[PDB]
């Protein structure tokens, strides 16, 4: 439940905010796609798993976890998209083509957004494009990624958070620095002011020798939390992998519909035959001779068209679209 | 005030890995430091901030903190491995007080 | 070559006072925060005091040194010292002076240089 520095604010630029896209995936067979964000979904503030709400930063300067609901939440790279599933870091969606991406938080009229730039196309399978899986069809083999949130794409780890630095902890009066921990907590403070002097302060303090507050610093000793190895923090010194956390969603295989375009009308001449093709979708043709010379030829085809080929007498075999191969031989 | 403790002794022949822990109220939390002593020449450092070494160490050295204990495990024991073995750590909060363990001997 | 030499110890009488030289040599003498660190002899190592840089501006004691033993630097020929009086008997020790190695965040201080040592006894 970490805080990443988005590109894309709600407003036009850059921000800190919880909902920091810092990767994206889409390699699924069905256009769906896996994001990774700093929030942690399906948990409570404690991390209880419980799917209708989910943890994340606070904009406080005790910077404490607050939490919200799923209904709350939206993705849209053109259009909105559909959450598919959410664990922790990760999310799993159904998103129209576009080239951003963006996830948007409303707590009324709070609606923290952020952007990514990521070029998500319309991407199917087998031999002829389609818009949508088609009722009936072959089924072919592809992969996409499971619903099931159990799963392990893999792993990512984790370390101890770093430095978080404030300056609402210090105070300047008089031209002096003091430190204001929170009521009941052991802050780590740290300056320099000529000589390096370091400490823990749980109470109202004052510092000596010091005029500027931008020379003393002071933190949470809070090691109570891992946070992924993210670029936008600053980091622990000892930062050893300290857990790993699965990758749900895992790409898995299965069986996908694909549609099965015109049955092709031959008309023969001498040693070549005349193929008359309908394809109202792209649809790839594709031949080959049989002889010692293949001289394989591909062509993606939309309306309505023919095609004159030569076939020999060693023969030749094409295969139209997602349909099976089919041979000839000349006289 | 943090107070270090470790076993008083451990024994080791060559060949396996020996661990030497330090005990201590959330040392987790704090960075912890290795230094290894043959009386009468000083102690030399050998771990510090919880993973990682000085240059010249082997790499048979390694250490960890978690919780409530630091642990330095020494793979591949020999004989000039014996030694002292005092965990270290710097309790600023007790007016920078540098805190050692009682020690022990490999 | 990094090198720190101690010298000035000895016998002396408790309730008395010694000065504890330690000269640096092989680094900017300037540029590292020192201590004194103690150990009697068949007990551990134990941590005397402390002296910042490059002025020494905050000195750090133990607590029952404090108001008797006094650190001091000087920059210009590169020598710590350590001021002793009202010695007691408890202060028979040998004493390294350290060079101090300190990483802002998190606040954490390892000594990396130490002298030979120096041994002072605190008998009738």
């Amino acid at each position: 439940p970490y805080l990443g520095f988005c590109p894309y604010c709600r407003h036009s630029a850059p921000c800190f905010s919880p909902i920091k896209i810092e990767n994206v995936w889409d390699e699924s067979d069905d256009g769906s796609i896996r994001i990774q964000v700093s929030a942690q979904f399906g948990y409570n503030q404690a991390g209880t798993a419980d799917v209708t709400k989910f943890r994340y930063m606070s904009f406080d300067h005790d910077h404490d976890i607050k939490e919200d609901s799923m209904d709350k939440i939206a993705i849209s790279t053109s259009g909105p998209c559909r959450r598919l599933g959410h664990k922790g870091y990760f999310l799993l969606a159904q998103c129209p083509p576009g080239d951003s991406v963006t996830v948007s938080i409303t707590s009324g009229a709070s609606e923290n957004s952020c952007t990514v730039e990521k070029k998500i196309r319309r991407k199917f399978v087998g031999r002829e494009e389609y818009l949508f899986p088609p009722v009936h069809g072959k089924l072919v083999k592809c992969h996409v990624y499971d619903h099931l949130k159990e799963t392990s794409a893999g792993y990512i780890t984790m370390h101890r958070p770093g430095p978080h630095a404030y300056k609402s902890y210090l105070e300047e009066a008089s031209g002096e620095v003091y430190i204001k921990p929170p009521s009941g907590k052991n802050v780590t403070y740290e300056c320099k002011c000529g000589d390096y002097s370091t400490g823990i302060v749980s109470t109202r303090t004052k510092m000596n020798g010091c005029t500027k507050a931008k020379q003393c610093i002071a933190y949470k000793s809070d090691q109570t939390k891992w946070v992924f190895n993210s670029p936008d923090l600053i980091r622990h010194t000892d930062h050893s992998v300290q857990g790993k956390l699965h990758i749900p969603f895992r790409l898995t295989p299965t069986v996908c519909p694909v549609p099965l375009a015109h049955t092709p009308t031959v008309t023969k001449w001498f040693k070549g035959i005349t193929l008359h093709l309908t394809a109202t979708r792209p649809t790839l043709l594709t031949t080959r001779k049989l002889g010692l010379r293949a001289d394989a030829t591909a062509e993606w085809i939309t309306g309505t068209t023919s095609r004159n080929f030569s076939v020999g007498r060693e023969g030749l075999e094409y295969v139209w679209g997602n349909h099976e191969p089919v041979r000839v031989w000349a006289q | 005030s943090y107070e270090l403790t470790q076993p008083p002794s451990v024994s080791a022949s060559p060949g396996q890995t020996a661990r030497i822990t330090c005990g201590g109220i959330n040392i987790g939390s704090e960075l912890v430091h290795w230094y290894q002593q043959k009386p009468p020449q000083a102690p030399v450092l050998v771990i510090y901030a919880n993973g990682e070494r000085p240059s010249g160490i082997p790499e048979r050295f390694s250490g960890s903190n978690s919780g409530n204990t630091a642990t330095l495990t020494i793979s591949g024991v020999e004989a000039g491995d014996e030694a002292d073995y005092y965990c270290q750590l710097w309790d600023i909060s007790s007016d920078h007080n540098y805190i050692f363990g009682d020690g022990t001997r490999l | 070559e990094v090198q720190l030499v101690e010298s000035g110890g000895g016998l002396v009488q408790p309730g008395g006072s010694l000065r504890l030289s330690c000269v640096a040599s092989g680094f900017t003498f300037s540029d590292y925060r020192m201590a004194w660190v103690r150990q009697a002899t068949g007990k551990g190592l134990e941590w005397v005091s402390t002296i910042s840089q490059p002025s020494g501006t905050n000195t750090y004691y133990l607590d029952p040194v404090k108001g008797r033993f006094t650190v001091s630097r000087d920059n210009a020929k590169n020598t710590l010292y350590l001021q002793m009086h009202s010695l007691r008997a408890e202060d028979t020790a040998v004493y390294y002076c350290a060079r101090v190695v300190t990483e802002s965040r998190p606040p954490a201080a390892w000594f990396d240089v130490w002298g030979p040592g120096v041994l002072v006894t605190v008998s009738s």
